[PDB]
């Protein structure tokens, strides 16, 4: 019967297809590791794919996967415990440490570009004419931190310039240099920019960028993972 | 409460981004429309520019035809009437021609054959269309996996439409142009063919499309998740992957024990929505075909 | 058992019950109070399932069928064999459902990410008990929720759909549809147009966002933008299931009829129901 024929030919396919796709979702992460970082015994029943090759954009070279993974950082955290599955607790400070909820990732230290070879984020008086088009314009407003103590005040966005979209506020600090905040992070009110992440002592800690113009990837992983961080780290001082 | 990234705070604007130009003939590209700062909350604001060209002036053209075909039936099955056209807009419906006709072409304008006419500018509408979506990523050195998904689509339409009723031997099997019509066909489909409920070509289009719900809520929901370290810059997170996808992966592999990469959650995406009419299409075309009653031939796999 | 990448994030802390009592992984998964309860969940109710089977006289898959109680025990107990097992089941399932977000939620604050994902998945439980609990409850019956077989519950759909005619004439189930089809069509274009950008033509640089915006403009004049799609693809999905709940939840308890009845009520509008011709003239 062919209809019989047609449906176990499609159940086929189908094993098949989920075997590519879970291969193809095999590009990242492994092999798979034992908690020391050696591979780990069982991989399970998926074979890594055939490497395939990114050329990337702008002459920034080219990315292959899979390939050779390492974290390219320290990582400051010790087992709890013997056998595997355990937490691995922070030795330091979790947050200037940058693991946990607090990590990042060691990303390109160069800027997203857009299309044309320009920085994709820009701070928007840089941003030729990029204006606040509704909604409350943030720049002049405190930033309050989760301890409901002032930390500093919105002296710019930066704008994702090809999406139009604002991506963080540049806030300036008691003493004068400003850090970047996570548009995702913040709460515009209508008198104030309130921080539920990180209480007013810990805004000097956010990472700051190596030039005042632009970021680069290395730098937002680092600032939004610490921003994220204090959601579990700053939860003594908070009380929201 | 604190931001959940579903509408935006803060709008900014800046000049009217016109586009990358690659191989793009500019020439037959508009100027932008208006910004809408109400679709700015939740999406972009820009409007247009669109490209037109030959195969898009055709494809428009043609779509046209066939929507004001259908429409001028409508009127006329209205008596011209504007507040009748109005009261039954949903209960007017263009039909194919009777079994009697077969496929012949020699149908009766007002009994199929202006069904016909209005069938023949869809066809080309879609498929000008169709190599519209081929065109344009051709045009900026884009893969094609836009055309090859609509393709799926197009699929489910070409069964219903043109393929099964050739292979059944009539114009009558294909389906009306009207709101309730095209609903009244598709319940009486089933019906004549002993309930599609055991066409096990309908459950896996099932299986699909709630799948496609499932998969959009979560990647959706994901990429939201962790849009706090810029997660949605998908192509940037694929080229030189960052937290944003490892906490991605991580929710997914610690929630049931797999996970996907950035790329390849977007390889379950498409494979998910084109299953639905891949597999869709396959089940129509079988029933009445090769296959009068599904309940009989659940009885037997035969 | 670890992806590479994987050990910074296997730190302590999230839990919402029992401290560290719970905070570990068994391979892959990551358990919790929460996960602790899902197992204790599932595992009851796929016992009771087991024990409705061997009450049934079966352990074909295909075959065995938990049914609600009589329509006759309306909203009260039912012995066990008779609807009662379906009870305790339904309870065991939400019980797991929730469970299972909350765990989401406990792994969503280790991450230190939102709570998008659990969030939505309410949508699907909310569903579930639309069916099951809210509408039979304002019915006036456990009897009218479906039952859990896999091909029974295709019963119930089919004769709780054609007992108001054809079901299509629901006008939320409309709308619901709607939600389904453009989800599918926004996903299918969403993974297709990254996939054209990472995987250009033979021997080309990888596309930008920009040509993602310029290839959709190009198309169809606009481009939503990459968080516009993922707020889409949530928005669209969650709607669908919002129209279908809604669909369900007003049927039989504010309308009893055909559905097809319903639009009589634009047909009937004063103003044009009596002019002759057309279809209702
Ligand atoms: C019924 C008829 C219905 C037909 C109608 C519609 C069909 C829709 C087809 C779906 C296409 C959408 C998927 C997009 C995609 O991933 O592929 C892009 C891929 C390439 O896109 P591109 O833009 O040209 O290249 C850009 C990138 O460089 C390259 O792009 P890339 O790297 O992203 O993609 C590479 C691609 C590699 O390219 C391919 O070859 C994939 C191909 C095409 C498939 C046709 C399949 C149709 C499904 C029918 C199901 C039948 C069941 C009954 O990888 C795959 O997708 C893999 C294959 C999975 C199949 C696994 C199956 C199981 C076999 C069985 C096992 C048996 C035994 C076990 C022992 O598309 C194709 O190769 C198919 C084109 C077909 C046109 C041929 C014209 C002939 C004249
Ligand atoms: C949604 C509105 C209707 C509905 C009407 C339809 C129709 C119509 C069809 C199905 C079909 C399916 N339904 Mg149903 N079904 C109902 C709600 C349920 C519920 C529930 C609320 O708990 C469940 C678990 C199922 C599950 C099933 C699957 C057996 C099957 C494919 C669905 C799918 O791929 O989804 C998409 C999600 C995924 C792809 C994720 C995979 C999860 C699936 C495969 C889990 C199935 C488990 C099942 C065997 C239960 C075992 C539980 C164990 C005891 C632990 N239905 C309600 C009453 N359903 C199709 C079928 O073929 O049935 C024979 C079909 O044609
Ligand atoms: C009484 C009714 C019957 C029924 C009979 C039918 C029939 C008949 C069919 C389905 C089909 C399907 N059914 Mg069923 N179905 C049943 C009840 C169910 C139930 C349920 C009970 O909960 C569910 C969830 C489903 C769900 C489904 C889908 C999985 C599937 C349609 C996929 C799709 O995306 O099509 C939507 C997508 C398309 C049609 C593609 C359109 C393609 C393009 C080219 C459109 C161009 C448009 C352009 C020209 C105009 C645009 C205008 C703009 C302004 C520009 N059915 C009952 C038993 N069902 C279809 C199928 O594949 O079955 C196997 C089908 O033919
Ligand atoms: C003859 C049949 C009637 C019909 C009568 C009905 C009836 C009756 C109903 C629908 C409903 C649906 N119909 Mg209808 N409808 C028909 C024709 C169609 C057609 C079509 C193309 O003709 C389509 C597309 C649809 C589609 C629709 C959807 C809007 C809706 C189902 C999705 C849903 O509720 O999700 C909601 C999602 C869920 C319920 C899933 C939730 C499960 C979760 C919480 C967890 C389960 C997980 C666990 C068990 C998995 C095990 C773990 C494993 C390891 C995997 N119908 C015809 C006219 N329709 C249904 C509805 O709206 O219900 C609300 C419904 O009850
Ligand atoms: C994988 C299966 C899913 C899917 C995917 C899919 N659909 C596709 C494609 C893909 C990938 C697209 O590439 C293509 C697209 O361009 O999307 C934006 C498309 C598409 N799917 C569409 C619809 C659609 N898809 C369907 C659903 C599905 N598509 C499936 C669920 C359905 C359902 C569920 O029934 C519909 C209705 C279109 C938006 C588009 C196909 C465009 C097309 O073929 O157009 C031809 C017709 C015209 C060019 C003009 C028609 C005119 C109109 C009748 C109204 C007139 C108004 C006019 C537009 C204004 C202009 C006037 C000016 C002169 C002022
Ligand atoms: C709201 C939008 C869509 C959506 C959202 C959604 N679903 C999701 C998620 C979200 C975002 C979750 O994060 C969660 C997940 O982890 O996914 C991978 C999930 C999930 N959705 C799932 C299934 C599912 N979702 C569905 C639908 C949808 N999901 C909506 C369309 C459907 C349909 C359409 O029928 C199915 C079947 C699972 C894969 C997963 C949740 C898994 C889970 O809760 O597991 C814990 C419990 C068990 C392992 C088993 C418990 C067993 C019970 C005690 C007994 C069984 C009784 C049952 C009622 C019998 C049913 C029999 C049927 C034949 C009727
Ligand atoms: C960009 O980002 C993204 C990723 O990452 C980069 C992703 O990964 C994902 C995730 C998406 C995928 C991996 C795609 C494939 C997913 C689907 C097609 C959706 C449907 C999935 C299934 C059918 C599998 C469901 C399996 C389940 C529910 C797990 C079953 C496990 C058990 C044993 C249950 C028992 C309870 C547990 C596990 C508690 C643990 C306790 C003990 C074992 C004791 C998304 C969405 C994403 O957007
Ligand atoms: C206000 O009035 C005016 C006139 C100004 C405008 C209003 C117009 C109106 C009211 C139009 C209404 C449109 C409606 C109701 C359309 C509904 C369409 C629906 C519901 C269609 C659903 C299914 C359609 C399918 C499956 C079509 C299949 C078509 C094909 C596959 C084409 C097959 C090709 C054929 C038969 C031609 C044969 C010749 C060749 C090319 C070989
Ligand atoms: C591949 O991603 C996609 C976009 O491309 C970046 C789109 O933009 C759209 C279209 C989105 C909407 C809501 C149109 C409504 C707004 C207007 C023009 C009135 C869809 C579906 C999509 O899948
Ligand atoms: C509906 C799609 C079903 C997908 C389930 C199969 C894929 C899960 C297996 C992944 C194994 C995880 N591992 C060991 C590779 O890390
Ligand atoms: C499927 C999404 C539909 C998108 C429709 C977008 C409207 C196109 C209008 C853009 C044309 C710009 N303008 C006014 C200069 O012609
Ligand atoms: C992207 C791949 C995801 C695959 C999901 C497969 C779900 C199987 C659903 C069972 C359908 C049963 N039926 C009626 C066709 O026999
Ligand atoms: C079609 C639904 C079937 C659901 C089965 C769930 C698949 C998840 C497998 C991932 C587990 C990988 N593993 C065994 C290494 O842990
Ligand atoms: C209460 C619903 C019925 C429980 C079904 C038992 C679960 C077994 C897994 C599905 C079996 C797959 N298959 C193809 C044999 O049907
Ligand atoms: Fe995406």
């Amino acid at each position: 019967d062919l209809a019989s024929l047609a449906i176990y030919s499609f159940w086929i396919f189908l094993a098949g297809l989920i075997y590519y796709l879970q291969t193809e979702n095999m590009r990242e992460g492994y092999p798979l590791e034992n908690e020391d970082g050696t591979p780990a015994a069982n991989q399970g029943p998926f074979p890594l794919p055939k490497p395939k090759t990114f050329i990337l954009p702008h002459g920034r070279g080219t990315l292959t996967v899979p390939g050779p993974e390492s974290e390219d950082r320290p990582i400051a955290l010790a087992r709890t415990a013997v056998s595997e599955g355990f937490p691995h607790a922070p030795t330091g400070d979790p947050m200037k440490d940058g693991v946990g909820p607090a990590s990042w990732v060691a990303r390109r230290d160069l800027p997203e570009l857009d299309g044309h070879g320009h920085n994709k984020i820009k701070p928007m008086k840089a941003a030729a004419g990029f204006h606040v088009s509704a909604g409350k314009n943030p720049i002049g407003l405190p930033v309050r931190g989760c301890d409901l103590e002032i930390a500093g005040k919105v002296v710019d966005i930066w704008v994702d310039i090809p999406e139009q979209m604002a991506r963080f506020l540049e806030v300036e600090l008691k003493d004068g240099s400003t850090r970047l905040l996570p548009m995702q992070m913040v709460k515009v009110q209508s008198n104030r920019v309130h921080v539920n992440a990180l209480s007013s002592d810990l805004f000097a800690g956010i990472p700051t960028i190596k030039s005042p113009t632009e970021v680069t990837l290395l730098e937002e992983d680092k600032i939004c993972g610490y921003v994220a961080g204090g959601l579990m780290y700053a939860a003594p001082k908070r009380k929201s | 409460a604190e931001y959940q990234n579903i509408f935006s705070q803060v709008q900014v604007r800046g000049p009217a981004d016109l586009g990358m130009t690659e191989d793009v003939n500019l020439a037959n590209r508009s100027g932008v429309g208006p910004f809408s700062t109400l679709l700015g909350w939740f999406g972009n604001a820009q409007l247009g520019p669109i490209y037109l060209g030959s195969l898009g002036v055709l494809s428009l053209f043609s779509g046209l035809m066939w929507f004001f075909t259908i429409g001028i039936w409508f009127w006329y099955q209205a008596g011209w009437n504007p507040a009748v056209f109005l009261r039954d807009l949903f209960f007017f419906s263009l039909e194919p021609p009777a079994p009697e006709y077969g496929l012949s072409f020699a149908a009766p304008l007002k009994e199929g054959g202006l069904w016909l006419i209005a069938s023949f500018f869809m066809f080309v509408a879609v498929w000008s269309w169709w190599g519209r979506t081929y065109l344009r990523a051709q045009a900026l050195g884009m893969g094609k996996h836009t055309a090859w998904a609509f393709l799926s689509a197009i699929w489910l339409w070409m069964v219903l439409g043109f393929i099964r009723p050739i292979l059944m031997g009539s114009w009558s099997e294909a389906v009306p142009y009207g709101i309730f019509s095209h609903l009244d066909w598709t319940n009486n489909f089933s019906l004549v063919h002993g309930n599609l409920f055991y066409n096990p070509f309908h459950g896996l289009s099932i299986a699909f499309l709630y799948g496609s719900a499932l998969l959009f809520a979560m990647h959706g929901a994901t990429i939201l998740a962790v849009s706090r370290f810029g997660g949605e810059r998908e192509l940037e997170q694929i080229a030189d992957r960052g937290t944003a996808a490892e906490r991605a992966a991580l929710f997914w592999r610690w929630t049931m024990g797999f996970n996907a990469t950035m790329e390849g959650i977007h390889r379950w995406a498409i494979w998910m929505a084109v299953l639905v009419t891949l597999t869709g299409g396959i089940g129509i075309l079988l029933s009445g075909t090769v296959v009068d009653n599904w309940y009989v031939w659940g009885q037997n796999h035969g | 058992a670890l992806l590479s990448f994987e050990r910074k994030y296997r730190v302590p802390g999230g839990t919402l019950v029992g401290g560290n009592l719970f905070d570990f992984w068994v391979g892959p998964f990551y358990v919790g109070f929460f996960g602790v309860a899902t197992f204790f969940f599932a595992a009851l109710g796929i016992i009771l399932i087991a024990w409705s089977a061997v009450l049934q006289g079966t352990w074909n898959p295909q075959l065995i069928s938990v049914y609600p109680p009589a329509l006759e025990y309306g909203l009260g107990g039912a012995p066990l064999a008779k609807g009662g097992l379906w009870q305790i089941i339904t309870i065991c399932a939400t019980g797991a459902f929730v469970s299972w977000a909350l765990r989401e939620v406990e792994i969503c604050r280790k991450l230190g990410i939102g709570y998008h994902i659990p969030f939505a998945f309410a949508f699907a439980i909310l569903a579930y008990l639309t069916l099951v609990l809210f509408r039979p409850v304002m019915m006036g019956a456990w009897g009218y929720a479906f039952p859990y077989g896999i091909w029974t519950h295709l019963d119930w759909v089919s004769n709780t759909g054609y007992t108001y005619g054809n079901f299509h004439y629901n006008p939320a189930h409309m709308i619901a549809i709607s939600f389904f089809f453009t989800n599918a069509l926004a996903l299918a274009l969403h993974g297709a147009l990254v996939l054209s950008a990472a995987n250009p033509e033979k021997g080309k640089e990888m596309r930008t966002p920009d040509h993602e915006d310029t290839f959709f403009r190009d198309l169809v004049g606009y481009s939503i933008g990459t968080l516009g799609i993922h707020r889409l693809g949530l928005l669209l999905s969650l709607s669908a299931v919002f129209f279908s709940a809604l669909c369900m939840i007003i049927t039989g308890t504010i309308w009893f009829d055909q559905w097809v009845d319903w639009w009589q009520w634009w047909v009937k509008l004063p103003w044009w129901a009596n002019i002759p011709g057309g279809i209702n003239g």
